[PDB]
């Protein structure tokens, strides 16, 4: 019953708290029948929520079962809506400065939409189907800091009035989210240490990056459990041709435990304590009510789907270097 | 001899003295006594010492039963008693008389653990014996490997494991039916009574899969024409009166079973096709498509000869939506 | 019968050492002839872009790994990362044609690598010079460049690629090289004609404005029937009784073919002359040295490094 919409679903006036835990799924994607994020949720709540068959074109869906609230963002990284993207710059609506501001407001715009899984959000998954971590996202989280900080007021003075709590409005997200990566296969005991070797390489470069601070930083380190699935090696349709070929002659948590093990952290309040460096150990559960989630998301997307946020984009300078070099 | 067993208690005379064990009585007790105590690195190597050295009939035994402190140190020990009684094979000390009941106690005391227990006491049990049958370790067994794990919190694979525990077990008791009766008794009182509540779905589907439990090994007798009023008992229950969106996934699958009896001599099979032409109601769950699909294959099986019209005519748009890319679905529709 | 000795080799040699320092061993393999092809390899870090060239130049489709000339990963993977090819390698096949299997752009082994141990602020920031250094590199002095891919429309690949023509010192008209576009590990989609169709709307629309002769010679060599449905460019992918021993289907062509059918359109592929001469291999090593020095210390960098 569930309808798989974010800008739908935050236009709401059953299930009314759930003790809820909401999930981001961000990430670049192949071209392909299935996309990695639908077959993630999916996969997750053990059902076909997504069946198969130029924006970011954010949508949510909520899992009975388990009482957590997928966003999956289609940021224009991804190559389904950058098709569309393409498909309406061939045609119809330009020169080269016309399409590289297109192609920057676009960036924007996801950059936009990323923030506020960041900013409402408890664990975040990201997707990558190349089994190597992308440098890039790393001037990207280091782009997000800036918009996460300055665009911090033009927050906090729009869920004021919000049940979200004292620590939401205090540091303008529910709890620090952690990253979980999720890597799909494409040639390979042998994925188990290619996750620790994922995982310890990410944690160096956010760490030599800032990436991720000792206090609440936009990320969190997630040293204790692990931050990195490797999916196995299907999604097209090759299963029936494949079983032709027999119709004729006649540990390693899946999906499942992986991510409980990071939401189990945040359905029994345990929190996201995970810092290293005798901190302060501010560690807020803040464990939110589906009516008090989507009271603080609908404000939340309204500022930023903005008066000045729009005019904090210019703030960014990690991202657009290429129109200042030009 | 006696030295080796004080060395027993760092692990180099430890190893040392296990090789004596091929070859006295003091070291019966032992290892269940030092295994218990030590860590649990070096816990299996002694519960494995003592179980090579003599037939152990009342000797390794005794002490196994009084290891209530903790429960890997009963686990372990009764390891003890089912490796001897697997070793013997003489049938003095061997899933015996009365004494055995000390193995009974712990079958009662084994629900209490996550199943760690039954891991390997239960699977050794049948067979353990060859010569003497017991009817009554059925029932105690399945007094807790249905009821404490419909809902032990997953209790996800325990009532499989179980599952075999029957199979190997109900090839006797020819009067088998006593079980189904005392399960569906108070099946159709928990069906039709009371409103949607957790407690009831979770008994109700418990009893459910008892139901395919017991039926997976009781094919011997007789069946005098009960199979037909068990399909109508199990079909009223849940046809109309839930009518609630819980797990129909046990409830689909009863029926698969109950009808598996019988090829094409006769049915109600008539008042079979509202079960299961109602039951595609998307979507959920990706198994309980599997475990609906499933009774499509079932009426197939019996629609030998006599089925026809609207039937395959609701095969157009309603089940061809369950051919994503679940490959369990894709092969069970 | 001496009068005509020729030259071999046998394993790669890198010009560009791992602290990105020119070397000298490959003039003992040049020679003086005039046309000298020069394709390079850009890639991400699992992209698989020393198969390519090691498939392409001497080794074929079926051949042990460790004998091709440039190593490729086979204990690497599951182990830390990857990142096997440090710096930019060298070859001549017999044909004369020179092969550059640079380093994994934007790779996280070699950040890796700089986080454990130079004149930069941040090793971020770093990877990313040492990137453009090699596109620069591989755009000034390569006759093409092989844009290996894992998978489809990387758009940081686009951005990139984009950027590194804003670092290509000219002036020795603006030379720029070819882009071949390898998808390696392509499923079976990828050989379909609507995913071609969207592939190459794709690539055209995100390199619109590159200036690199990225289209005209390929893309037609192994299909069906297909007439030019869309803009064909430069795209060539690459995949990853009698009854009973029928193959699965596998949905693109063998390995072996479109392996043969890339190392036919590389050699073919069009050498224009380069910035101002002949450059003869041995002026060519002599012509791709004196770009090492002036792009590792030129003003583009120089600039960007501050943007960053
Ligand atoms: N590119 C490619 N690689 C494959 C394929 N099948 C298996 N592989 C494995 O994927 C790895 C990547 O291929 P390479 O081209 O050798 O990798 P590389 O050129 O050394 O690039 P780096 O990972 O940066 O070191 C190889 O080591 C192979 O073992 C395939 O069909 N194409
Ligand atoms: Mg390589």
């Amino acid at each position: 019953m569930a309808g798989p919409v974010s800008l739908r679903d935050l236009l709401m006036g059953p299930w009314r708290e759930d003790e809820i835990c909401v999930v981001g799924i961000f990430g670049k994607t192949a071209l392909r029948l299935n996309s990695e994020k639908f077959s993630l949720v999916n996969t997750v709540c053990d059902r076909q929520v997504f069946p198969l068959f130029d924006y970011s074109l954010l949508q949510a869906y909520y899992s009975q079962e388990s009482k957590v609230l997928y966003l999956l963002l289609t940021s224009i990284c991804d190559n389904s809506q950058l098709l569309r993207a393409c498909r309406a710059l061939q045609s119809g609506e330009l020169p080269h400065a016309e399409a590289h501001e297109f192609w920057k407001h676009q960036e924007k715009l996801q950059c936009l939409s990323l923030l506020y899984l960041f900013s409402v959000c408890h664990i975040l998954l990201l997707v990558h189907p190349t089994c190597s971590f992308d440098i890039t996202y790393d001037r990207v989280f280091r782009a997000l800091d800036g918009l996460r900080q300055k665009v911090l007021p033009l927050l906090k003075t729009a869920i004021k009035d919000c049940p979200v709590g004292k620590d939401w409005k205090l540091n303008c997200r529910p709890c620090p989210p952690r990253l979980l990566f999720l890597f799909q296969l494409n040639g390979a005991s042998p994925k188990r240490r290619l996750q620790h070797a994922l995982e310890d390489q990410i944690y160096r470069i956010f760490r030599k990056s800032r990436v991720l601070t000792n206090q609440s930083i936009n990320c969190l380190f997630t040293v204790p459990a692990n931050q990195a699935f490797v999916y196995i090696v299907e999604d097209p349709v090759g299963m029936l041709l494949d079983q032709l070929r027999s119709h004729c002659t006649v540990v390693d948590f899946t999906l499942r435990e992986f991510l409980w093990q990071h939401v189990e952290l945040v359905l029994s309040k345990k929190g996201f304590d995970d810092s290293v460096g005798r901190n302060p150990q501010p560690s807020h559960f803040e464990l939110p009510t589906y009516q008090k989630w989507i009271s603080a998301a609908s404000k939340l997307y309204e500022v930023a789907i903005s008066k000045i946020l729009s005019s904090i984009k210019v703030l960014e300078g990690f991202l657009d270097i290429d129109t200042k070099f030009s | 001899s006696a030295d080796p067993d004080n060395l027993k208690y760092s692990n180099s005379a430890v190893v040392s003295r296990q090789r004596h064990d091929d070859t006295h009585a003091d070291i019966q007790n032992d290892e269940k006594g030092g295994y218990s105590v030590n860590g649990g690195s070096g816990e299996n190597t002694y519960g494995r010492k003592s179980l090579g050295q003599e037939l152990r009939v009342n000797n390794v035994t005794s002490p196994e039963f009084t290891s209530v402190q903790h429960g890997s140190r009963a686990l372990a020990t009764k390891d003890m008693r089912k490796s001897q009684e697997r070793s013997m094979s003489y049938s003095d000390e061997s899933r015996l008389s009365n004494l055995l009941r000390r193995i009974t106690r712990e079958d009662d005391r084994d629900r209490r653990l996550a199943t760690v227990k039954q891991l390997k006491e239960f699977i050794q049990q049948p067979e353990n014996k060859l010569v003497l049958v017991k009817q009554l370790d059925n029932i105690l067994a399945a007094v807790h490997d249905v009821l404490n794990e419909s809902s032990k919190l997953l209790q996800e694979l325990r009532q499989e494991g179980a599952c075999c525990l029957g199979l190997l077990c109900a090839s006797l008791s020819y009067e088998a039916e006593k079980i189904f009766k005392w399960i569906f008794s108070k099946f159709s009182s928990s069906a039709k009574d009371e409103v949607k509540l957790l407690y009831l779905c979770a008994t109700y589907k418990a009893l459910e899969t008892v139901g395919e439990k017991k039926a997976f090994s009781s094919v011997m007798q007789l069946v005098m024409t009960s199979l037909q009023s068990i399909l109508e008992n199990v079909d009223t229950p849940e046809l109309l009166c839930k009518c609630v969106k819980c797990i129909l996934l046990v409830a689909r699958c009863y029926p698969h079973i109950f009808s598996t009896n019988f090829r094409d001599t006769v049915d109600i099979l008539v008042g079979w096709h509202i079960d299961h032409t109602q039951k595609p109601s998307l979507t959920q769950q990706v198994s309980g498509w599997l475990q609906s699909l499933e009774p499509f294959w079932v009426a197939d099986l019996a629609f030998s000869t006599t089925l026809l019209g609207q039937f395959l005519e609701d095969m157009e748009a309603y089940a061809e939506d369950l051919s994503h890319v679940a490959s369990g679905e894709s092969v069970d529709e | 019968a001496k009068l005509l000795p020729p030259e071999r080799m046998k394993h790669s040699i890198k010009l560009v050492d791992d602290q990105m320092n020119w070397c000298d061993s490959a003039i003992e393999y040049l020679l003086d002839q005039t046309d000298v092809l020069v394709v390079g390899v850009l890639g991400l870090q699992g992209t698989g872009k020393s198969m390519v060239m090691s498939l392409l130049s001497a080794n074929t489709p079926e051949e042990d790994q460790r004998t091709y000339v440039f190593r490729a990963q086979s204990a690497e993977m599951k182990e830390r990362g990857g990142n096997q090819t440090s710096g930019i390698d060298f070859f001549i096949t017999q044909e004369r044609i020179v092969f550059l299997d640079t380093q994994p752009i934007l790779s996280p082994s070699i950040l890796d690598h700089l986080i454990n141990n130079p004149e930069y602020n941040l090793p971020h920031t770093y990877v990313e010079m040492q990137s453009l250094q090699i596109a620069a590199f591989l755009f000034t002095v390569c006759h093409v460049v092989i844009v290996v891919q894992d998978w489809f429309t990387d758009l940081s690949l686009y951005r990139f690629l984009q950027t590194a023509e804003m670092v290509k010192p000219s002036t020795p008209t603006e030379y720029y090289p070819h882009l071949v576009f390898l998808q390696n590990k392509a499923r079976r989609e990828d050989f379909c004609p609507r995913k071609l169709r969207q592939m190459h709307l794709m690539i055209d629309q995100l390199m619109a404005h590159s200036h690199l002769r990225y289209k005209g010679t390929l893309s037609m060599l192994q299909c069906n029937v297909f007439p030019g449905l869309p803009p064909d460019f430069l795209d060539s992918e690459v995949n990853l009784p009698l009854f009973s021993l029928l193959p699965g289907y596998r949905g693109h062509p063998s390995f072996q073919s479109l392996v043969s059918k890339l190392r036919s359109q590389v050699m073919s592929m069009a050498r224009p002359q380069l910035s101002h001469t002949i450059l003869t291999e041995k002026n060519w090593f002599h012509y791709a040295a004196r770009i090492w020095d002036g792009v590792r210390k030129s003003s583009a960098l120089a600039e960007y490094s501050r943007l960053l």
